[PDB]
């Protein structure tokens, strides 16, 4: 149920803060699929059955920020100002990036779709490719990811600084840097997609190709950055 | 009779709880004692008169007792050595011999009252 | 919130064998707040709700401290009219009770008398000294006072002191209510003589002896 | 996380009305962003995101009654008939200006995006410019605002006249007196544009300018009214 055996966790009992969040996430992955049409024939039914898979995709991206979520609020129980504040900041980002990643999910899955050759349907239904637009698509999708990696990293550190209030012991104090540290790092890889991106050194696709190939290393890229850090 | 000096801010009953027990594992008596300027009345009593078997107190006062031949050196066996931290017998060294037993580190920080203080400066 | 709606309540709680107001109507201390409401016409009015009252059979013709403070303990009545002294007695009786504003009377508030608890030496004692020590180094103290409180609740306090833990008592706060719109007593010899004019007068106009006009003109003398 | 020190928070445990009420909060919140519609192209995609401020805006506002409705069913824990009265005027409030703040912030979006130089898009779209629809923009706003405050004070009024029920202390009777003096102050503003709107004494722009600049001196025009009354 818990992450650490040395964590005291102080928000157990459930709040107006975290009852508000369940409601916004439970809709953001509900809106996300019914907000869909309602088939009417046969033939819309095989169509709607065709959305399961970028659904798939953006409702296991979603949870995967709800347990951070739930794991943030069950280790400190915080309340204030502030931690409702970035806790808005959070939501809001992810109700902007749900209709959004509908279409991201959709377009991603053609693509995929074309590769392994399970179908071969148009892609000019999504607009013209041109570099300005999948330059705009790494932006928009990498600023998304920036925010919820950085919004997470300013929570952990407003715990951080009621480390007295909050009666952390060295166990829970070192947990929290290390929450913090895991959130910029995590971070750090769509900022450094979207800074690649702005400048645009190429000035064709080759520009895209670098920025998306940062999170298929992902994994890699976050070690030599925290290598970098321990090394000096 | 065993006869400690401990300052009054410590926790001479807890002190004289262990006391009570080696009483009952040998038969030699353990009074604590806490007198006022003992840091500055150790080093007049004790080179002179008796004073006590066994003082207590932060290990920067320690070297000038050292210096004065106020302390006997100390001789602990490896098992027991081993069991402390070897950062605090550091503390208690004075010209490469051992002039005390290192209890705890002490440092002073701010308590404040969470009720009119909930975000303190 | 109104003493004009205690009637209608009233029926509706001796209909579950219950009263609606139990109180001291034998000490004028206690009637006093009613009576002095609106004010003359202001005695007059309030002093015939009063009498009403008792003609209605919502009170009894001789309620006295006693049986108004065991009733309400017991669970008898829904209300009654004491000071801070008379909270610790319900505290050990299994009643979930509160301490609040009087009702007022036609419109405005009805004001209670304040009093000044308060200790003087007796002039004929030769322990004066003796007994200015006590007041002041034991008595008149933080420690002092609490031991008095914690047996029967004293009010509002004298002491400086002792405001945090005063301001912190909901019930405090209405009786610091109570005060505000009732007014001190003043201190002067005639008192002992108007509080027995008033002691005559309201027990005649319960009991059916004088008229609530006769009453005022006898007291007023 | 709490507001007084001296406060005794009788409503830490959650309850109906407030689970309810968080419910509605999420939803208004939600709604307000997914009641778009899902980007089919890039096209889309790029317009979808000018609505981000606007949304920002109308997000931060919706929190911001959130909280005060935290604080207060917070302190007191009420959950009576006139309570939940007052709890659904104003959630209902709420609810019908949801749809004309996304409007409204989406108007205003394009009027400061002129003036700052940002964008030069047309308000065309948003039909005639008149005086009667400026108008009728003020009295609109302005009487939601009101009635908000307005509802805020009314509710802090319940728990004062059941203070003695509440088992209120000296601190707490004083904090409850100042909460509907603050909702009263916050109120009168929107109540002064309002009655100057309709009235409209200059018959022209003048009107709308002067009903406007009034929530630009929310601050000094709130301290004139609270120092009105200290000095008597
Ligand atoms: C890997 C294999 C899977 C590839 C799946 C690709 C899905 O691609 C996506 O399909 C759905 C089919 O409903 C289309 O969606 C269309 O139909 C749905 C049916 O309810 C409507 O809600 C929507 O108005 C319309 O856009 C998307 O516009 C298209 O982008
Ligand atoms: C300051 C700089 C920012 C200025 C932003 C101004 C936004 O202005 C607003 O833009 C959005 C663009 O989607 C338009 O919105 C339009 O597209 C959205 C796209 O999902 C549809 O949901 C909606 O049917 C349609 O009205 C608004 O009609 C326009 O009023
Ligand atoms: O009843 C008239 C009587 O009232 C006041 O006495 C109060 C006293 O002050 C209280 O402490 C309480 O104990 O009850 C008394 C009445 O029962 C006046 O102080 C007193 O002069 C007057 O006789
Ligand atoms: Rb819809």
């Amino acid at each position: 149920v818990g992450l650490n055996p040395n964590f005291s966790f102080r928000g157990k009992q459930q709040t107006r803060i975290e009852t508000f969040s369940d409601a916004v996430f439970a809709l953001a992955i509900t809106l996300l699929v019914l907000s869909s049409t309602i088939p009417e024939t046969f033939e819309d039914l095989w169509a709607s059955m065709r959305d399961v898979i970028p659904f798939a995709i953006c409702v296991a991206l979603i949870i995967v920020i709800w347990y951070q979520h739930y794991i943030f609020f069950l280790k400190y129980g915080l309340q204030d100002k502030v931690t409702i504040l970035l806790n808005t900041i959070l939501l809001f980002v992810l109700l902007v990036y749900v209709y959004p990643l509908k279409f991201l999910a959709r377009f991603l899955s053609e693509i995929y779709g074309g590769i392994f050759g399970i179908i071969e349907t148009d892609l000019s239904r999504f607009g013209e490719y041109s570099h300005q637009n999948l330059k705009l698509l790494m932006v928009n999708y990498g600023l998304g990811a920036f925010a919820i990696f950085l919004v997470f990293s300013l929570m952990y550190w407003r715990a951080y600084k009621m480390k007295s209030l909050l009666d952390l012991n060295s166990y829970e104090i070192f947990d929290t840097k290390s929450s913090i540290i895991a959130n910029l790092l995590m971070c750090s890889v769509p900022l450094l997609s979207l800074i690649i991106t702005l400048i645009d050194p190429w000035g064709n696709f080759r520009t895209t190709i670098l920025s998306g190939f940062l999170y298929f290393l992902y994994v890699p890229i976050m070690i030599v950055f925290g290598r970098i850090t321990s090394k000096k | 009779k065993l006869v400690i000096w401990i300052n009054g801010d410590k926790g001479y009953n807890g002190l004289a709880e262990v006391g009570k027990k080696f009483e009952k594992d040998t038969g030699i008596k353990v009074t604590v004692e806490h007198p006022d300027k003992l840091e500055e009345k150790f080093p007049q009593v004790a080179a002179t008169g008796d004073g006590p078997d066994i003082i207590f107190w932060a290990h920067d006062r320690f070297g000038g007792y050292a210096q004065s031949g106020l302390l006997a050196e100390i001789t602990p066996d490896k098992a027991f050595q081993d069991k402390l931290y070897p950062f605090t017998w550091d503390a208690v060294r004075y010209n490469g011999k051992l002039i005390a037993y290192p209890i705890a580190v002490e440092a002073l920080s701010l308590i404040y009252n969470k009720d009119l203080l909930p975000n303190p400066p | 919130k109104t003493w004009e709606e205690i009637p209608a309540l009233d029926k509706e709680l001796k209909a579950k064998g219950k009263s609606a107001l139990m109180f001291n109507l034998q000490e004028p201390y206690f009637t006093w707040p009613l009576i002095a409401a609106d004010g003359n016409a202001g005695a007059k009015a309030g002093l015939t709700f009063l009498v009403d009252l008792i003609k209605n059979k919502h009170m009894n013709a001789d309620t006295d401290y006693s049986i108004a403070e065991a009733a309400f303990n017991k669970g008898e009545t829904a209300m009654t009219i004491n000071g801070p002294w008379a909270w610790s007695n319900i505290d050990t009786s299994k009643v979930n009770y509160g301490v609040t504003v009087l009702p007022t009377f036609k419109g405005q508030p009805s004001k209670p008398f304040v009093g000044v608890l308060s200790a003087g030496i007796n002039a004929a004692s030769p322990n004066k000294e003796l007994a200015k020590e006590f007041l002041e180094n034991y008595l008149l103290t933080d420690e002092g006072l609490e031991a008095v409180n914690k047996d029967k609740p004293l009010g509002a306090v004298a002491l400086k002191s002792y405001e945090e833990e005063l301001a912190k008592d909901p019930r405090i706060a209405a009786t610091m209510e109570n005060a505000q719109k009732g007014e001190i007593m003043p201190n002067i010899p005639q008192m002992s003589a108007f509080w027995y004019a008033v002691r005559t007068a309201v027990i005649n106009a319960a009991s059916g002896r004088q008229t609530v006009d006769e009453a005022l003109k006898d007291a007023q003398t």
